[PDB]
């Protein structure tokens, strides 16, 4: 009974998301070391200390969806992997959304976005596991609604973590019927 | 530093 509205990993990086600032913040990457290609948005500016990097989805038409479920899969590297990053490095990132009736296109205005939650890893990836290609994939799900406008965006804010976002799946549950 | 091993820009 689920209807999928957005599926980053299945789209092969063709979804055309928006980054702000463009360049040096979140970057679209692929890993092809495994059976299935892996796609991701990732950032790792853990030494600077003044990071405010944003990632916004394409516009998603809501249709009949009222409550939307947002499933994220991601890795976070241990801040202790980076020497002298005690104050600059973080281990969380933030999830936001915005409802709208039109597509704003390339105009990203973070002032229109509402925070859903801080997203934190149950498992951090330490250096030895990173170097051996054994990353720890975390899964976090949140829901919001009822939605009331024609469409919505999700956005992701990085504040100085070493984070790879590998899956973003948004779905709703079809109305229950009495057989 | 990199967030994910063997990742290459698209
Ligand atoms: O394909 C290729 C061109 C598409 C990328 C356009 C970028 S996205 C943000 C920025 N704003 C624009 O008006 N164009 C660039």
């Amino acid at each position: 009974g689920e209807v999928v509205l957005l599926d980053f990993a299945a789209a092969g990086g063709e979804l055309g998301w928006l980054t702000h600032p463009y360049g040096k913040g979140w970057d679209l990457m692929q890993n092809i070391m495994n059976d299935m290609p892996i796609y991701m948005y990732s950032v790792c500016n853990v030494m600077s200390g003044d990071q405010d990097n944003w990632l916004r989805t394409n516009w998603v038409y809501r249709g009949e969806a009222e409550r939307i479920f947002i499933e994220l899969k991601f890795t976070v590297r241990d801040c202790n992997s980076f020497p002298g990053g005690a104050s600059s490095c973080k281990e969380t990132f933030n999830l936001y959304y915005a409802e709208s009736d039109l597509d704003y296109g390339t105009n990203f205005q973070k002032r229109l976005f509402t925070k859903i939650d801080t997203i934190a890893p149950d498992e951090i990836t330490v250096s030895s596991d990173f170097e051996a290609r054994h990353v720890k994939l975390n899964v976090e799900e949140r829901s919001v609604g009822p939605l009331t406008r024609k469409g919505f965006y999700l956005a992701f804010q990085d504040i100085g973590a070493c984070v790879a976002l590998l899956s973003v799946r948004v779905y709703y549950k079809k109305a229950h019927h009495h057989h | 530093y990199s967030a994910y091993p063997d990742s290459v820009p698209m």
